RNA sequence: AAAUAUGUAAGAAGUCCUUGUUACUUAAUUGAACGUGGACAUUUGAAUGAAGAGCUUUUAGUGGGCCAUUUUUGGUAAGCA
RNA sequence: GAAUACUGCCAGCUGGGACUGAGGACUGCGACGUAAGUCAAGGAUGCUGGCAUAAUGGUUAUAUGCCGCCCGUCUUGAAAC
């Protein structure tokens, strides 16, 4: 009854980007990856081989190896009481980096140089990033701001 | 030959200047409160006088009770409760507001009653249910001796600094309010008023965001 | 009687109680599924390496 | 009525007393667990937790080890600790004059130390010499070289040794190990 | 071996905070406030009575 | 809901960039705490204008109270509610003494006769009619006769006893 | 093109600066990986909580399920599947 | 120019009632007092009376109020027609 096969039920993931088929860019050729970056997998269908299967689209991971046309992904995929660890080889259409850890990575930037600038002006060094913390008082005027009364509306069809 | 008695006189000089300490720590708590109630009636006031409308700073503070039983809690409120330390019903937690803790009150929402707290509540609350977590064996406080003990190293030093710390929500309030233990609360001695009590507070019944009406709450149960 | 084919009933349950877990990553990790291109030289490297340890210690 | 996250009313899964009911044993557990609790030293502690242990957790070290271990820089003169039992080795031909502290000594390596010139003493010699760990040098013997360890974690693509009487041909070495009996693990 | 609360037992009361003696003393909690004379805004009043 | 108050809401709509200062709405409200008040004022004030509270501000809640609690009044009140079927607007005629009593009367009324609850029912228009001859009901400008006289014939007692000796009688 | 759910990250195993190995790579000490010595000296890099975390061995019973709320398929519908 | 309501605070005063008295030399934190010492301050003491008896308690039968379906077992489910 049920198929089970490699490619089933991906009538839509491996689809292109409507006014996006045809050819790729060679930005994604060009793109280097060096081992521990950390990569986010998104297929595409007009390459077939290299092809991660349809459990991997989404994820991310680190990369361990590299060859001539793919690299040597890890992943960590769920299954039953524990996460095994997945080995993934994959050509570069498939594959982009992940901009969290440039963004982390010129936050430590930022974070070494605002550490250097407090030990040269002293106390207050202050990394740590607090979420969004409440309100505090003010005052508002009403100069050109003057309330005004609404009410509720009645009910009407207008159909 | 017995050698106690100046062991025990240089036991009370030190105790005594701690005790003097203590005192003069506390009579500034006191004008710094009065002169804060005091600084936002005549704000509240001098706005008025000038045609426009101070705003009250929002709440930094939330206590926190627990109303739902144990049975049938779903998983994600279930674990929230136990990360906020609401482990029993009739249980109480204070809460240093913010983005993070917001999402949590309004997920956890249907099972709690939470609301902006007072000095009042704070003080009545502590000295009758105060409670400690070390080693952890849950002492009583009783005496100032145990909080110069595990926290003189925050300046922390008696009960009266502990809740300073608590009301201005200062540095070490995780450190403070993890050392406090959960507060085992009574049921309401006039009762809830509102005959159905898991709806929510503003369709006539008990949980969600009772802003100051908590203190009510608090002080009949407690 | 029929034989009724599967239930996704408890089986998170029972994954949840003994609680699903990472696996414990470590350093140095394995080496097995890398080129052996590299490897191969990264073997000499550490060989040269450790003889100019060995040197310099003496 | 109260929400659990874990096991209530759980034993800790450490020992704390000996299973044994040797009388001497437990004399030196009462000395040692006197003096851990009456001398903030590390050393007291770890010695009793290594006399509740079992026979397969204690094994016994040779001889040997001790030699290699006062090679160490600085170990040259240091009381070597055992908690356990010390075994003779005939691949070694020198052996230092060293102190040796154990519980139970094989005769070879009692006549080994002797004639070397050392010292063959007890736990409670140690602890009236060195009441606190004044340098010492625990040794521990190897656990996992045991022989019922290679079959631990049997399986496909392991490399565990199966449970097996008889050996040789005819004895698995057939279909599942072979590449033409069908597969290999 | 028995907890005696505070807000009853002013024994117990003071040798907690010690500061309650002075409390009591000038009593503290029916202090009186100077008085103020503003007077707020007819923009205000007018938008009070509004309708 | 309860025995009711009055407030005054105010509402901000909190500043930006694009646009700081803005156009502080205010709203009328009859409720019997601060925290419905202000519920239902995030109501209204999302129904019509583009905010809710996630992006708003109370800026001030303020109580009223009656300017002549003591004077009998008139009150025209303009309504809608939601029915079984659909919705309908409504008006009403109430006599009595206060903007929030007649509001009581007026919750009390409408659950009895057409069965709505408070949560489909809103308030449009509460307004005092100064003048006399412009009521439009008779239940209230029968009261508004000159030398206005009535009993209450058979008025019944809710005595305290159980056994009486008496026989009583009820004559007003 | 939502909502709910969903992957990764939020450091000291790191950041920066000298200098060493390679049979790999490069036109090229050029690069790659692994190291060497200093500084950044645990505000050492969001919130909350922790009835401590981790590792093994061995073994029982079970391997007929059912009800409710929401989303549903077949069915006239079913205390139906 | 007032009081009165409503809300809130007092480390504010005063009464009435019910349940409990754990522990067993001192050690401590405190308070009053110049002092001596005293104390409601790390768990109750004092005074007075009654019973030689069934006073109290236990066991058993009976009566009364309320509750209480026959055990074991197969079962998703047994008081089971």
């Amino acid at each position: 009854g049920k198929s089970h096969g490699y490619r089933s039920r991906t009538r839509y993931m491996f689809q292109r980007d409507f006014r996006k088929h045809g050819a790729v860019h060679l930005s994604t050729y060009l793109k280097v990856y060096k081992v521990g970056d950390i990569v986010d997998i998104k297929a595409n269908g007009s390459i077939q081989k290299g092809m991660p299967h349809k459990f991997y689209q989404g994820k991310t991971g680190v990369v361990y190896n590299v060859t001539k046309s793919s690299v040597g992904v890890i992943i960590n995929k769920m299954v039953g009481n524990r996460y095994l660890e997945k080995r993934l080889n994959l050509r570069v259409e498939h594959i982009k980096h992940s901009k969290c850890r440039q963004e982390f990575l010129e936050r430590v930037k930022a974070n070494a140089a605002k550490r250097a600038e407090a030990k040269a002006q002293g106390v207050a060094v202050q990394l740590k990033r607090q979420p969004a913390q409440p309100r505090e008082s003010r005052i508002v005027s009403t100069e050109g701001n003057v309330p005004q009364t609404l009410a509720p509306v009645p009910y009407e069809t207008f159909i | 030959a017995e050698q106690v008695a100046a062991e025990r006189a240089a036991r009370k000089a030190a105790n005594k200047e701690k005790r003097a300490i203590i005192l003069e720590r506390n009579a500034a708590y006191q004008k710094e409160y009065e002169t804060a109630e005091r600084n936002i009636i005549q704000a509240k006031r001098d706005a008025k006088a000038a045609g426009s409308y101070y705003v009250e700073a929002q709440h930094k503070l939330v206590f926190v009770v627990r109303i739902k039983g144990i049975n049938k809690i779903p998983p994600k409120p279930r674990k929230v409760l136990q990360l906020l330390r609401l482990t029993r019903i009739n249980s109480g937690t204070f809460v240093k507001v913010t983005k993070a803790t917001l999402e949590l009150l309004k997920l956890i929402e249907p099972y709690v009653a939470y609301g902006y707290p007072s000095y009042s509540t704070i003080r009545q609350l502590v000295y009758k249910r105060g409670f400690g977590k070390i080693n952890k064996q849950r002492v009583p406080l009783s005496d100032n001796a145990i909080i110069e003990a595990n926290l003189g190293k925050y300046g922390i030093l008696s009960i009266d600094d502990l809740i300073h710390e608590i009301i201005t929500v200062g540095p070490h309030f995780k450190q403070a309010n993890n050392f406090l233990w959960p507060f085992k609360l009574s049921n309401p001695s006039g009762g809830w008023g509102v005959p159905r009590k898991f709806k929510h507070f503003i369709q006539g019944g008990s949980f969600g965001n009772r802003e100051e009406f908590i203190n009510k709450l608090v002080k009949s149960m407690n | 009687a029929k034989s009724k084919n599967h239930t996704a009933h408890n089986q998170t349950r029972k994954a949840h109680r003994n609680g699903i877990k990472k696996p414990k990553t470590y350093k140095y990790p394995s080496l097995k599924g890398v080129d052996p291109k590299f490897r191969r030289n990264h073997k000499h490297a550490l060989h040269g390496t450790a003889k100019a340890l060995a040197a310099a210690k003496k | 009525g109260i929400d659990h996250t874990s096991k209530q009313h759980k034993r800790s899964g450490h020992r704390t007393a000996p299973k044994s009911d040797n009388v001497y044993l437990k004399l030196l557990v009462k000395l040692y667990t006197f003096l851990a609790r009456r001398t903030d030293a590390p050393f007291n502690k770890v010695v009793l937790k290594a006399l509740f242990l079992s026979k397969i957790n204690r094994p016994p070290v040779s001889v040997s080890r001790i030699a290699r271990a006062l090679k160490q820089e600085g170990a040259a003169n240091k009381t070597v600790v055992v908690v356990g039992t010390v075994t003779d080795d005939a691949r070694i031909f020198e052996f230092p004059k060293t102190t040796v502290a154990a519980l139970r000594f094989t005769a070879g390596a009692r006549a080994k130390i002797v004639k070397a010139g050392g010292e063959c003493i007890t736990l409670d010699q140690l602890a009236v010499r060195a009441p606190k760990g004044q340098n010492t040098l625990i040794l521990r013997g190897p656990r996992n070289s045991r022989e019922a360890v290679r079959h631990f974690g049997m399986g496909p693509h392991k490399g565990k040794a199966p449970r097996i009487l008889s050996t040789g041909r005819k004895f698995e070495r057939a279909r599942g190990r072979r590449r033409s009996k069908g597969f290999k693990v | 071996v028995l907890k005696k609360n505070p807000l009853k037992n002013k024994q117990v009361l003071l040798r907690l905070n010690p500061y309650a003696k002075v409390f009591a003393a000038e009593k503290l909690g029916s202090k009186k406030a100077e008085k103020t004379g503003t007077k707020p805004a007819a923009v205000f009043t007018e938008t009070l009575k509004h309708d | 809901m309860a025995h009711f108050k009055e407030y005054q809401v105010i509402g901000r709509r909190l500043p930006t960039e694009s646009v700081p200062e803005p156009k502080l709405f205010r709203m009328r409200i009859f409720a019997s705490n601060e925290v419905i008040a202000k519920s239902r004022y995030w109501y209204f004030l999302q129904k019509l204008h583009k905010v809710k509270k996630a992006s708003g501000e109370i800026v001030s809640i303020n109580q009223i109270n009656e300017a002549h609690p003591t004077k009998v009044k008139n009150f025209g009140v303009w309504v809608r509610y939601d029915s079984r079927s659909g919705t309908h607007n409504m008006y009403k005629e109430i006599r009595d003494v206060s903007r929030v009593a007649a509001v009581e009367t007026l919750y009390q009324d409408m659950a009895a006769r057409h069965r709505a609850r408070f949560r489909s029912i809103h308030i449009l228009k509460v307004a005092e009619i100064e003048k006399t001859a412009d009521v439009k009901r008779q239940y209230v400008k029968q009261f508004l006769t000159k030398d206005l006289k009535f009993p209450l014939p058979h008025r019944v007692q809710k005595s305290t006893k159980t056994f009486s000796y008496k026989r009583p009688s009820t004559f007003y």
